[PDB]
Order: structure tokens, then C-alpha cells, then sequence
């Protein structure tokens, strides 16, 4: 016998051939199949879940590609000469520190890039992905990995890279609506299926971070303060004017792009230096941050660390400190394995980074384009603000 | 800059690119190649030697202060 | 993390495998013994992903 | 407009209108290849940023970024898709019947 | 009572955990220092001279400088052969070429490709992987035996009929591929060449007879080396530059200490006779209990 | 033990042949041989 | 642990023939990848002297400084220089522990009474254990010597790491 | 228990049946010692795999139980393991010359000089290769020479070990010719070398103060050919009861060093026909 | 009994009261330790349900 | 279009001696200049000067109290 | 656009030189080859708009 468990139907063709004999409660636990109901040899029901099928899922054998990578490099490029448009990679490694002034030098040339396999794979629908009209089907060789196969110094070599989070799974095998149904399931699990009211503040946030009347000051004052606490007290009444006059002549809201300028205004202007509803907008934004980092953690189950790492860090990349936010202001506290490099060698210990204020170190100001001795703000970012920064 | 071919009369081609390599490219793509190929590519060391000598002078005058302090 | 996974499952210990001479001398492994509750018959259920 | 310069570096935060208004050879590039004006991560990153198999948010994320509406569950889906495939992550989210 | 030396060595413990680096600042490594080692009871000194460090860095400069002075002598030979023929280079490679195309651009592209190749020289390049089979154990004897076998007399009918019978149209070269427009210098690649018998020219292929097709493209150039010290610089259009790679400006012991080919030492799972199919590797991994 | 430890067992194996059996036995009781050479090096008069 | 003390006692053993002193060492994942560690076969060491060639050659000079003559019959002048390069390398001991481990804790699971002045918690992912032997013919050690690692795979390729002997013995030699 | 059977698989042509009945009272090994078996367990074709190890092959052959073929009656063959002490008969397969009185032992088949290489059977893929019955001197010398190939193999390159095994792989026995097929080092060869190295070092430690110079004083005072030929390879306390205990420890170390090349007496002849084909051996198998 | 337990899975079928199979024919005769293991212990799941 | 099958007698000219002279200028400006090996020697020299500078700074710090 | 449509349709290049062109017009040609496995039989479906 063979039987499935945990499938996801096409939602667009949701049909019900019995409306009469059944009427289920409208919660998401009865609207997403996580179990299966079989029969015994006797006419008695039995209930198989994923947690009863645990003993196969956590094996060591389901988490290596080595025989699969070996048999994938045993049969390499596709023999079809019409299939010579997907094995085109230019995957090189160079010094990265000088790229800040070399980013127009790349676009000086006017040559296109061949599209990678991972963008050649996501662009198929959920039910024509299984047809011969898809060309990249031979690469999907694991549910946990990615078996790319493309060029490497004029040698077409296989390359296996693990799909770290499940967001690296393509939508032809795990679509967007399945993801949002998973969100509604975890939201019901944390008694949040009615969430609190945040639609108007996110509406104002959506219209303020797209309108072209965003002022030029927010960028320059953002690269002034970088979240230094005593820097913002110097700009207390100036950001009071910047909030009030802007919001009272232009309905959008300023300072809507820096993490360090939403976690600081809502935590250092709570005296009443502004009209109260703007403080409630900022507090609503940081409460949305707190709510979604409650979602990312599994707070009933995160107790007891393992291998000198929190249990909440193993389950989601938002709490794993190895992920870094794309706009870093402060270096993190936990630096167990993050080999940070500018150009050539990993600047691991505290030998190179140093920076003061008030003393006016003119070697720091003179060697600013000399990006090898970088200047940290001497404030190790704690793990909570690191998680909220990544959010 | 034209070459000197041995064979006098040009020879027709119907070969698929697996069989043979050809140079069929026009002038405009080579102008694009010239645009993309032309633009794609000390005394301070001895000055630092001289600044190190000035630092030698600095340490020896502070050592004269150390003897006379 | 391996001890954590073995604790999270019901398997107790990793056991080594037999060498060539004893496998020639034996016929098979036959590792897991009979459980104390047999009211349904023999069982098997493996799967894919 | 001239005292700064754009950095399209991630598959997020790489928008061609910003890099075309700020720079000029990127504007010449997009006016040369108008099919590269797509916003769902299809803008070509430089060779320093051409690692689509060494990041943690691959091209399904930026593909999903273009078509999602602006509601709160469409915010928390970016967190919910960041659940790990790790075996301890599997048994943890399996124990919670996720 | 008689306490063993290994008991005092085990109960000793390491004094301190040091960690050092290399010259190039690439690999750090951690070094222990046991207290009951015999290194303490030797009563040795330490004379760190400065000119000894100067001569040691001179010898290190020579050791790094081996392959790079070889590459610069290669480039001098390119320019010397381009001058001594007056710039009228010949075609040595089979490729269908046109006449109604301006060759003004391809010479500039070949010069740019030479400059970009010299920008990206490396220890993984053409001449080093061509020299490593020459640097082997029996390569000199095989070379002189091939010299004696290529030079034989006329075949007499007496040795043609009743004598012992007689015994290579495919060569395994090495190549450096420079991509001029996209600026991706491909460092070192195997290639397999032959004489295409319709004419007297070369044809290059991969390990599966793939017929390498870069030479059609005007965007790339290539460098070919053979195990007989031959030098083929190829720009598109099939025209080549042929010369010999020099070695008179290099020490013999520099070539020995830098990239000598290795001959095997015996270990477990290896046949006592040589030239056989081997068993599996040891592969003590973190997947198995050590049995 | 600082003077003497005799340890006796019965053994039940499927290996009939003597040499391979004592090979895997000394592969299982190698610590006894370590203690044997340790006793020989700690007492240059006793004959174990 | 069980590999360093062998060559320690062995360099104590053969101190009459060659004047060698040991250097026990462990190497992390920063040096080489795990697939480069799980199949690695042997390690080699060389002591290249300060203003000289090596310590495996003749004491004063040798005949192998000639130009290479651009030929094949005398490309190395004969296989005797090949035998000389086989002679100048010696083989060291080797141990591989392919589990992530704490080094102070790994020595504490053994009977090693480690006494550190600071709890330097070093946590790598696998532990190779070897002993370079650097030497001094006279009993006095020159601080400008050079040690040469050599790590060879069963395929045959290698990555020669090498380093001078001044940052190695700037502290422990002075700690005697 | 003793009389066991082997159920076959194929149809049986008269040529292979004639080849089978010409192999009556010959040695065949069995892995499992059961009542009825399939044809795959007969012989050594299942057990052999090339470039895997001769030493592993003799290790797995050393544990098998031997059997003698008699009374084939179609589709099965009555095998009979011999009991201990009772006199049985053996038809040899390998071309090893025997002599009356000489004890015999089992060995894997090794590559012959002329390489006759009769497979004795032609089936689908299971051929019938057979272990050889070889006397004590040839078996003891080939085990010795393989362990010397072991102890000479390490810390060496291919060239000197090849120039040494070009001499060392050739083994004669009463004007015959043989060669050892696949001397490839196994983990078990490192095991046997480690046991032999511990044994010889333990022999070296507890040597007395007159045993270490006995050859020296002997080559001083007297003279003979074996004296100089063994010399070319080179009191104060008299408490001889300590020497009794010392040589007792030396004797258990000597038997432990000897019993890494010894394979036990599988047979011993009592009567061999002068064509060297059939003999009467008084032992089990 | 707890209000958690499944009436649709446990109370529609002829079953023992405690949830564990006290039948003792599924276990082997003349084995007291297997009897106490099957009828009392909770390291092994019951063969009934 | 139409092409030519190759041979060994078809050659390419020195391109009108206006790029060959520029190529000899490239040869004479890259004869005396950067030699691509002393760059790594400058790297290890900068590393050495930095580590000895920190050595001198920490030594005069621990002896200046 | 021909090269794009042929790859977007699954059909390869038309392999028809001077030698095989007219012989396709004499008596037709078995052009589409068979499939390696059919558990359903031969196929037939055509189109109207």
C-alpha cells in the first residue's frame, strides 16, 4: 500500500463535494493537513503525525549529499545541445573592500549576465513544473540541497549548496500560498489568529517609504548618528522639529528606514517631546517588531541550550546570530565563527578595529578610504537588538 | 591590417559549430568589444622612510630631555 | 547534538557493524528483539520525502 | 545626487530606478538592456555580489517580495520562511505540530 | 617504587597553548608546550641575528620569486618573438576565418588580453603544470628513449619481416584561458590536441572530444604549453606565436624545492606492486564509530 | 592494581579457529597488554 | 594526544645521530577543509636553514645550483637531484580526530594536568595531531631558521605552508 | 550435522557432471555450516574479489569448514565434513607435490608458473575456484614471506620494494614454481605487524647478560660456516632460576612470535599414490 | 480519566479501561518481566493502541 | 557570408606598424616597473612593521607604567 | 526567434539537408521515432480553433 500525508492542494481550485454531511470548525488546524487517519486491521482508526514519523527525519543519512553529489558528478553536463543555456556561471572570488568605488567599474561594461539555475527554477507555476517543458528538472536532486552545475575556470563542475532555510525551496515545490497558510498555522499556535490592530500604522508606513517627497536629511543624519545614544540627545529638538513640521505639512513620516532610528526615537523620546499619536506610531512599529520576533521564536519550546547555542537559534535564522542584517551599524556580541573580511584576510580578533571620539584622530579621518583598518563603534551589539535589526 | 590568405577564392560554409570554428562577427559587435575592452583597465614609501627618520630625531630629542630631566 | 537527537528519538545507542569473518560465520544481524506487546501482528512502515 | 553613489549589493535593496537616477553608467546599462529593469532580484549584481548559492535568502525570497501585498501576515511570512531545515529544527517544529 | 616516564608525561600536562602564523599571513596553527618534555633539559640558547633574518628573507624572496621570474621571462620571450618576426605571425591552428572583417580590433584585443593575463598570473598556471611531468622520476629516461626512438635508420626488410614488431597522434597539453571582455582569466586547464589530417594544423579538444570552441569567439585568447617546452600564444583567427620557454635564468634547486612532482610512499590499502586498481581510501570520518 | 589482578571469564564465540579468535581477543583486551608492558617497565626484577 | 609523546620520546631517542628537537602541534579548520582532513594520508617536514638551502643536503654547498639548460635529458641533471629532494624531506607522525571538540576539555578527558593562566576556550571542528621536528646541528638555536610543513593528499597534490622560527620561539625559548 | 547437501540451480550438462564426478574426495570450503545450501556458497568464487586482499582472503578462508565431495546423483551433492582423528581421503587439485609423512594445511590458490587456470566448471557466473592443500614448509614460508613483505613495505617507495619483490614473490617447493598474486597491505596486515613488533621487542627486553653475547663468544672461540654466515648479520651475575623464569617468558613470547606465520595442521598424509593425485590423510577438516 | 483523551479513537472500540493491553495472550507465557514490562512500563508503547 | 579554410601559409600582417610600435612601448614601460613578486614581500613587510610597532608600543607601555 | 521557439516547444532543429529532403517527399518518412516505454498504447490528438 502507498498513501500520502501532508499534501497541499491547489487553493485556486478549492472544491468541496460534500457540503452536507460535514461542516468543520473554521480553525486552521482543520484547514491544513498535518496528520493522516488510517485504519487498523480491525475497523479502528489510527492517527499518524509527523512526530510519529520522527525516527526517519532526524537520521544522519538525510542530511548529506555525498553519494548524491558523487553520482551527480559521475554524469555531468546534459548531452542535449539545446540544454546549453543553464550551465553558465561566473562564480569567482576577489577582494571585496575596494568594491565601493569599483561598483561603477562593473557596469562600465555593457555585457549581460546569463541567468542562474535558481532564477531559472522559481519562474514556473505549481502544476506545469512537473512537465517536460521545464528544462532544469534534473537539478532538483534533494529536498534540502541545491545541485547546481555550471562553469568554474573553463571547467563545468557540479556544486552542491544546502538550502539553509525553507525559503530556499522553490515555489514550484512549495508555493507562496502554502507559506502564508503556514504563517496562519503558527499564528494560531501562539494565540494570535486575531492579531492586534496595526493596519493604519503600516498603511502610513507603506505610503511614507515609497513617496518621492521623502526628505534628504534622513539619509545624512542617519550616516551621522548610527545609533550612538549621546549623539541623538544633541539632535533632540531638531528631530522634534523634523517630526512635527514634516508630518504637519506632509502626511508621510520621516526616519522610516533605519532600524537604529526607530529603536531609538521610540525609546528616547517617550517623555512627551512630540504629539502623542506619532509616539504611538513608533511604538506600534516596534510592537510589530516584538510580535514578529515572538512569531520567529517558538516560546513554549525554547528552553535549554545545545552545543553552546540557544535552542531558539537552531530553528530560525532570525535568532541564529550567524545571519547578519544587510545594514550593519554595530558589530555583534557573539562572534564565535564569523570570519569578517574586507579585502583579503579575515579580521577576526580585536587587533585591528579601534576608534575614539572627541580626541579627533586625524589618522582615522585621513585613512577613511584605507578600508583595511576599519573603525568599529566599540559597542558590541547585544543579541536582542541583533535579532530585531535582522527583522 | 588585412591578412594575406593563401587560398585565392573564398570557400562556402554550411558547417554546424560543433564541426568547426568560424569568425562570422560584424564590425558593430567588435566596436562594442573595443568599448568594453579599452575602459576595463612610489615616492610615498621613501617619504615614510624620511618620516621614520624624523621620528628618530623625535625620540633622540626626547631622550636628551630624559638625560636632562 | 547527536546525543540530543538520539534522546529525541527512541533509539538508544549507535552500534558498530560486524566484520567479514563473523558475517561469514553468522547469517544476519537481527538486531531489534520482540516487544512485550503483540496484539496486532508484525509491522512495517517506511516512507520517502 | 553627486556626493554619493548607489550600492546594489544584496538581492534585496537593489532597485534599478535608484541606481539609474544616482549613477549614470548604470543608467546607460538599464537604457541599454531594458529587460534588466525587473525588480524581483533580476537586476544583475556585480561579481563581488554574484553569489546566488552562498547567501541565506535565495531568489525565491526576492521573487516573493515583488508579488506580496502590504498586510501584517505578509510581513511575518518573511520570518516564517526563515525556519531552518536542520534536524533539531525539524524535531522542534514537529513537536509543536507545525 | 619505580614510576614510568609516560606516567609523569601524562600527569605533566601542557604548560600553555601558543598559536603562531605563517609568512604570508594565511594559516594560523596552535602549538602546545609540555613541561616534562626533554626540550627543557637540553640547555640551549637563542641568537636571533638581524642580518641572518635579512638573508633568510632573501632566500624566501628567491623561493617565492621562482615561478614569477619564470613568468616574466615568458613575457620577454613573447615580445622577443613578436619583434624578431617583424610582427608577421603565422597561423598554426585550424579555424575557418574570414577576410571581409577589420583585423584592426583583434590586435588591440590581443594586446589587452596579454595585459590582463599578466595582471592575473598565478602558481596555478600553464608552465608550472607543464613542467611538473618533466620534473618526475623517469621523465628524463623516457625523454632520451623517445629521442632515440624518433631517430632510427631506414627499415630494412630483414628486420621488417622476421624481427620484433614496432609500436601517438594525441597530446595532453596545458592551457591558460584569458577572457578579455568579461575580464575572467581562467587560470589552468587541461586540453588534448591533435594534427587534423586534412591539413597540417592543430585541433584542441576536452576529455570527451568536446572540440573547445573559444577560438571562434573574438572575446578570448589562450596560451598553450606542451611537455616539450613549446609555447603557443593564440589570438582569434587561428594565428599563433610559437617559441620555447626558457629556463637558463632559473636555479635547478629552485625548481626542485618549489614544485617537484611527488612519488608515492606505501601505506594501508595500497598494493605492493604499482600500476594497479586501488581499494577504497582510509576515510576516518565523523559519520562512523571508529570500529 | 598495584600488586596483582587475575580476571577469569568464560567465552562464547562463533569463531572456531584459534588465531583469529585470539587476534580479536587481544584487540578487545589490549589494555591488559598495556598494563603488562607497564608492569615490566615498573618492575625490572619481576617476570610477568 | 597519543601521538605527540611518541615523537617526543623518539627525538629524545635519536639525539645521537641527528640533533633534533620536537614541536608538537594541532591544526584547525582554518588551515584546511574537512574533506582535506578526512582523507589525508601523511605529513612531511623540512628545516630550511637561514642563509642556506636545507639541512638534508651536504653541509657546504652542492652541485645542483646549475642553470637548467632548457632540455629534457638534463632537465633535472638526472634523477639524483630527485633522490636528493626525496632525502631532504622526513616523515612525521599523524593523528586525525574528526569530531568537533574542546582542546582543554579533550586534554582533561585524558590524564593531562593542564594548568592555564587564562581559560582560552578554543573550539574547532576537527583535530589533526602532528609533530614538526626542527633541528640545530650545534646545540645553539638560530632564530632565523625556517620550518616547512608539507601536507599531501592521496591524489598527490599538496599545499606547502611554511614559516620562520622567530615568532615560534620568541616566548617559550625565553621561558626556559 | 555432518552429512550436508548442496541444492543446485541450473540444468546440468554431461561435461560439467563429468567434471564434478572426477572431483570426488576433493576439498571444498563452506561458510555457514548448514544442512542444505545453494551453489553460491560452494568453493571460493563468492569469497574472492580482486584488489581486495590476499591476507583478507586467507583470513576468511582460515575460519571456513572444509568438506569432501562424494556420491553426486544429480542436482545435489552429498558433502561430508570429516570428524576429528578419523582417517579420510583427499584428491588434490593444486599442483603441489606431496611426500609421505608431511602434514598438510589449507591455503588460498596462488598464481601458477605455467598458469593452467582450468576453472573446473563453466556456469553462468559462479565458477569453482578451489583452496589448495599445501604442506607445512611451503605454507609456513609463504606466510613468512608475506609478513616480511609487510614489514618491508612500510616507510618505503615503490622502486626498492618492487626491486625486492621481484625476488621475493618467487617461491619454489621441490623444483616447482609459484608466485603470490596480490600482496596488497590490509588493516589486518598492520595488526599482525603490530603484534609481531610487540613480540620481538618483548623478546629484546628480557634477554639476559650471556644470551646477548653468546654468538660473540662463539665466533671468538670456534669457527664454522654457519657461524660466520650468522655472524655476518651482526659474566657477573649467575642466578639461573631467574633464567628459568626469564626463558619461560621468552618461550611464551617465542610461541606468540611463531604463531603469526603458523596455520594449523588441516591434514597429514598416511599414504599417497605415486601419481600425486589421491592420498589418505588422517585428520578432520 | 483526563478530558484530553480521544473518545473517537478509544471509546468507539471494545477496549480495556486503562489504555494498556491487560490481555496477556499477546505476551509470551512464563515470562514475568515481560508481563510487567507490557502491562506497566512506559518506555515502550502498547501493542493495543 | 563566405569564409576560408585554413592552411599554414595564410598569415596575418603586422598591423600597419601603428600598434606594433605601441606594443613595443608597452614592452618598454613594463620592462622597468612592477615585478609582481615584491608585492607580497611588501605585504609581509607591512605586517612585520605593524607587529613590531605594536611590540614596541606594548613594551614601552609596560615599562612606562 | 526560431531558436527560441524550438527550445520553448521541445522540438529540436530540422535535420534536413539536400540528401534527405526529396526522399521525405517521395513516400513520406517515419520521422518521429518511438518512445522507450508505453503502458497506455499509441497516442493521437489534433487541434481545431
Amino acid at each position: 500500500f502507498f498513501f500520502p500525508v501532508g499534501l497541499y492542494l491547489p487553493e485556486d481550485r478549492g472544491y468541496t463535494t460534500v457540503e452536507s454531511k460535514v461542516k468543520l470548525n473554521d480553525t486552521v488546524r482543520n484547514a491544513l493537513p498535518t496528520t493522516a487517519y488510517l485504519l487498523n486491521r480491525d475497523r479502528a482508526v489510527q492517527k499518524i503525525d509527523f512526530v510519529d514519523a520522527l525516527k526517519t527525519l532526524c537520521h544522519p543519512v538525510l542530511h548529506e549529499p555525498a553519494p548524491c553529489l558523487q553520482t551527480f558528478t559521475e554524469r555531468g553536463p546534459p548531452s542535449e545541445p539545446a540544454m546549453q543555456r543553464l550551465l553558465e556561471c561566473r562564480f569567482q572570488q576577489e577582494p571585496m573592500g575596494g568594491a565601493a568605488r569599483r561598483i561603477p567599474h562593473f557596469y562600465r561594461v555593457r555585457r549581460e549576465v546569463p541567468r542562474t539555475v535558481n532564477e531559472m527554477k522559481q519562474d514556473f507555476v505549481v502544476t506545469d513544473f512537473y512537465k517536460v517543458g521545464n528544462i532544469t528538472l534534473y537539478t532538483e536532486l534533494h529536498p534540502f540541497f541545491d545541485f547546481t552545475h555550471c562553469q568554474e575556470n573553463s571547467e563545468t563542475v557540479a556544486l552542491c549548496t544546502p538550502r539553509i532555510v525553507i525559503g530556499n525551496l522553490p515555489d514550484g515545490l512549495a508555493p507562496g500560498p502554502f507559506h502564508e497558510l503556514r504563517t496562519w498555522e503558527i499564528m494560531e499556535h501562539m494565540r494570535l489568529r486575531p492579531p492586534p490592530d496595526y493596519e493604519e500604522t503600516l498603511r502610513l508606513f507603506k505610503t511614507t517609504v515609497t513617496s518621492p517627497n521623502y526628505p534628504e536629511l534622513c539619509y545624512l543624519v542617519d550616516v551621522l548618528v548610527h545609533g550612538n545614544v549621546d549623539a541623538f540627545l544633541l539632535i533632540r529638538t531638531f528631530v522634534a522639529r523634523c517630526i512635527v513640521n514634516m508630518f504637519h505639512t506632509r502626511q508621510l513620516l520621516v526616519f522610516a528606514h533605519s532600524y537604529a532610528l526607530v529603536t531609538l526615537i521610540a525609546e528616547h523620546l517617550a517623555d512627551g517631546a512630540l504629539p502623542p499619536q506619532l509616539l504611538f506610531h513608533y511604538r506600534n512599529l516596534v510592537a510589530v517588531l516584538r510580535l514578529v520576533t515572538r512569531i520567529s521564536a517558538l516560546p513554549g519550546l525554547n528552553n535549554g541550550q545545545l552545543a553552546e547555542e540557544p535552542l531558539s537559534a537552531y530553528v530560525n535564522a532570525l535568532h541564529d546570530h550567524r545571519l547578519w542584517p544587510p545594514f550593519v551599524t554595530h558589530l555583534p556580541r557573539n562572534m564565535e565563527g564569523v570570519q569578517v573580511v574586507a579585502d583579503r584576510q579575515p579580521l577576526n580578533p580585536a587587533n585591528i578595529e579601534a576608534r575614539h571620539h572627541g580626541v579627533s584622530d586625524v589618522p582615522r579621518l585621513g585613512a577613511m578610504d584605507a578600508d583595511e583598518p576599519l573603525f568599529v563603534d566599540d559597542y558590541r551589539a547585544t543579541d536582542d537588538e541583533w535579532t530585531l535589526q535582522k527583522v | 591590417s588585412l591578412l594575406h590568405t593563401f587560398w585565392r577564392l573564398p570557400v562556402a560554409v554550411f558547417f554546424e559549430p560543433h564541426e568547426e570554428n568560424v569568425l562570422r562577427c560584424p564590425e558593430r559587435v567588435l566596436r562594442r568589444l573595443l568599448e568594453d575592452a579599452a575602459v576595463t583597465m612610489d615616492r610615498v614609501r621613501k617619504r615614510y622612510l624620511r618620516q621614520e627618520l624624523r621620528d628618530l630625531g623625535h625620540r633622540v630629542q626626547t631622550y636628551c630631555e630624559d638625560l636632562e630631566g | 547534538v547527536d546525543r540530543w537527537i538520539r534522546h529525541a528519538a527512541g533509539v538508544e545507542r549507535p552500534q558498530l557493524l560486524d566484520t567479514e569473518t563473523i558475517s561469514m560465520l553468522t547469517f544476519g544481524s537481527m538486531s531489534e528483539r520482540n516487544a512485550a506487546a503483540t496484539v496486532h501482528g508484525q509491522k512495517a512502515a517506511c516512507e520517502l520525502i | 545626487i553627486e556626493y554619493s553613489l548607489p550600492v546594489p549589493f544584496h538581492r534585496f535593496y537593489s532597485n534599478p530606478t535608484i541606481c539609474a537616477a544616482l549613477s549614470d553608467d548604470i543608467k546607460r546599462y538599464v537604457t541599454e538592456f531594458p529587460h534588466y529593469h525587473r525588480h524581483d532580484g533580476g537586476f544583475p549584481l556585480p561579481t563581488a555580489f554574484a553569489h546566488e548559492y552562498h547567501n541565506w535568502l535565495r531568489s525565491p525570497f526576492s521573487r516573493y517580495s515583488a508579488t506580496c501585498p502590504n498586510v501584517l501576515h505578509s510581513v511575518m511570512t518573511l520570518a516564517a520562511m526563515l525556519y531552518k531545515i536542520s534536524p533539531v529544527s525539524l524535531v522542534l517544529q514537529t513537536k509543536a505540530h507545525i | 617504587d619505580e614510576v614510568a616516564r609516560t606516567d609523569e608525561w601524562k600527569g605533566a600536562g601542557v604548560s600553555r597553548l601558543r598559536e603562531v602564523w605563517d609568512v604570508q599571513h594565511r594559516v594560523r596553527l596552535r602549538v602546545l608546550w609540555y613541561v616534562n618534555s626533554f626540550w627543557r633539559s637540553r640547555e640551549l640558547s637563542y641568537d636571533d641575528h638581524e642580518v641572518e633574518l635579512y638573508r633568510a628573507l632573501d632566500a624566501y624572496r628567491a623561493r617565492i620569486a621562482v615561478e614569477y621570474v619564470l613568468i616574466r621571462a615568458v613575457r620577454d620571450e613573447i615580445y622577443a618573438v613578436l619583434r624578431r618576426d617583424g610582427g608577421a605571425l603565422p597561423q598554426r591552428f585550424a579555424c575557418h576565418v574570414s577576410r571581409n572583417m577589420s583585423w584592426r580590433v583583434v590586435w588591440e584585443l590581443c594586446r589587452h588580453a596579454l595585459a590582463l593575463w599578466m595582471d592575473w598570473a598565478d602558481v596555478r598556471s600553464c608552465i608550472i603544470k607543464a613542467l611538473t611531468p618533466r620534473l618526475s622520476r623517469g621523465a628524463a629516461a623516457a625523454a632520451q628513449r623517445a629521442r632515440r626512438q624518433r631517430e632510427r635508420s631506414a627499415p630494412k626488410p630483414q628486420e621488417l619481416l622476421f624481427g620484433p614488431r614496432n609500436e601517438p597522434a594525441e597530446q595532453t597539453w596545458y592551457a591558460d584561458v584569458v577572457r578579455c571582455v568579461r575580464a575572467q582569466v581562467d587560470l589552468g586547464v587541461e586540453v588534448r590536441a591533435a594534427r587534423c589530417p586534412r591539413t597540417g594544423l592543430w585541433i584542441v579538444r576536452d576529455r570527451r572530444g568536446r572540440l573547445r570552441r573559444w577560438l571562434s569567439q573574438p572575446e578570448v585568447c589562450v596560451l598553450y604549453v606542451t611537455p616539450d617546452l613549446d609555447f603557443y600564444w593564440v589570438l582569434p583567427g587561428g594565428f599563433a606565436v610559437s617559441s620555447r620557454v626558457t629556463l637558463h635564468g632559473l636555479a635547478q634547486r629552485a625548481l626542485r624545492d618549489r614544485f617537484q612532482n611527488f612519488e608515492a610512499v606505501l601505506a594501508r590499502g595500497m598494493h605492493v606492486e604499482a600500476g594497479r586498481q586501488e581499494p577504497e581510501t582510509p576515510r576516518v570520518s565523523g559519520r562512523r564509530l571508529p570500529f | 592494581g598495584p600488586e596483582t589482578r587475575p580476571g577469569i571469564y568464560v567465552l562464547t564465540s562463533s569463531i572456531a579457529h584459534w588465531q583469529t579468535l585470539v587476534d580479536v581477543a587481544r584487540g578487545k583486551f589490549a589494555r591488559e597488554r598495556c598494563s603488562f608492558v607497564n608492569r615490566r617497565i615498573t618492575r625490572p626484577r619481576q617476570i610477568p | 594526544m597519543e601521538t605527540h609523546l611518541y615523537s617526543d620520546l623518539a627525538f629524545e631517542a635519536r639525539f645521537a645521530d641527528d640533533e633534533q628537537l620536537p614541536l608538537h602541534l594541532v591544526l584547525d579548520q582554518e588551515v584546511l577543509s574537512n574533506e582535506e582532513a578526512e582523507t589525508l594520508r601523511y605529513v612531511y617536514y623540512r628545516n630550511v636553514d637561514s642563509a642556506g638551502r636545507s639541512t638534508g643536503r651536504a653541509p657546504g654547498g652542492d652541485e645542483d645550483d646549475a642553470p637548467a639548460s632548457d632540455d629534457a635529458e638534463d632537465a633535472v641533471g638526472g634523477d639524483r637531484a630527485f633522490d636528493r629532494e626525496r632525502r631532504t624531506w622526513q616523515r612525521a607522525c599523524f593523528r586525525v580526530l574528526p569530531r568537533p571538540l574542546e582542546l582543554l576539555d579533550y586534554l582533561r578527558q585524558s590524564g593531562l594536568t593542564v594548568t592555564l593562566e587564562k581559560e582560552q576556550r578554543v573550539r574547532m571542528f576537527y583535530a589533526v595531531f602532528t609533530t614538526l621536528g626542527l633541528r640545530c646541528p650545534d646545540n645553539r638555536l638560530s632564530g632565523a631558521q625556517t620550518l616547512h610543513l608539507r601536507l599531501v593528499w592521496p591524489d598527490g597534490s599538496y599545499r606547502d605552508w611554511e614559516f620562520l622560527a622567530r615568532d615560534l620561539l620568541r616566548e617559550e625559548m625565553e621561558a626556559n | 550435522e555432518a552429512n550436508i547437501f548442496c541444492t543446485f540451480d541450473h540444468k546440468l550438462s554431461i561435461a560439467d557432471v563429468g567434471k564434478l564426478t572426477k572431483l570426488v574426495a576433493a576439498v571444498v570450503p563452506i561458510p555457514q555450516r548448514l544442512h542444505l545450501i545453494k551453489h553460491y556458497q560452494l568453493g571460493l568464487h563468492q569469497f574472492v574479489d580482486h584488489t581486495r586482499g590476499y591476507v583478507r582472503l586467507r583470513g576468511l578462508l582460515r575460519n571456513m569448514t572444509l568438506t569432501l565431495m562424494r556420491r553426486v546423483e544429480g542436482n545435489q551433492i552429498l558433502l561430508h565434513v570429516p570428524t576429528h582423528g578419523l582417517l579420510y581421503t583427499v584428491l588434490n587439485t593444486g599442483p603441489v607435490t606431496w611426500e609421505k609423512g608431511d602434514a598438510l594445511c589449507v591455503l588460498p590458490p596462488l598464481f601458477h608458473g605455467p598458469l593452467a587456470r582450468e576453472n573446473l566448471l563453466t556456469l553462468g557466473q559462479w565458477e569453482l575456484v578451489l583452496p589448495w592443500i599445501v604442506p607445512m614448509p611451503l605454507a609456513l614460508e609463504i606466510n613468512q614471506r608475506l609478513l616480511i613483505m609487510g614489514l618491508f613495505s612500510l616507510d618505503r617507495s615503490y622502486e626498492e620494494v618492487k626491486a625486492a619483490v621481484q625476488q621475493l614473490q618467487t617461491i619454489t617447493f621441490r623444483d616447482a614454481t609459484f608466485t603470490i598474486p596480490d600482496p596488497v597491505i590490509d588493516q589486518h596486515l598492520l595488526i599482525d605487524m603490530k603484534t609481531a613488533c610487540l613480540s620481538m621487542s618483548m623478546v629484546a627486553n628480557l634477554a639476559s647478560e650471556l644470551t646477548m653475547t653468546y654468538v660473540r663468544k662463539l665466533a671468538l672461540e670456534d669457527s664454522s660456516m654457519l657461524l660466520v654466515k650468522c655472524q655476518e648479520l651482526l659474566p657477573q651475575h649467575v642466578s639461573p632460576d631467574d633464567e628459568i623464569a626469564r626463558l619461560s617468558a621468552l618461550f611464551v613470547m617465542l610461541r606468540q612470535l611463531d604463531d603469526l606465520i603458523r596455520e594449523q595442521v588441516v591434514f597429514t598424509v598416511c599414504d599417497v599414490s605415486p601419481d600425486n593425485k589421491s592420498a589418505t590423510c588422517i585428520f578432520k577438516g | 480519566l483526563t478530558p484530553v483523551t480521544m473518545d473517537v479513537n478509544y471509546f468507539k472500540i471494545p477496549n480495556n479501561p486503562r489504555g494498556r493491553a491487560s490481555c496477556m495472550l499477546a505476551v509470551d507465557p512464563y515470562d514475568t518481566e515481560a508481563a510487567t514490562k507490557a502491562i506497566y512500563d512506559h518506555r515502550e508503547a502498547d501493542a493495543q493502541t
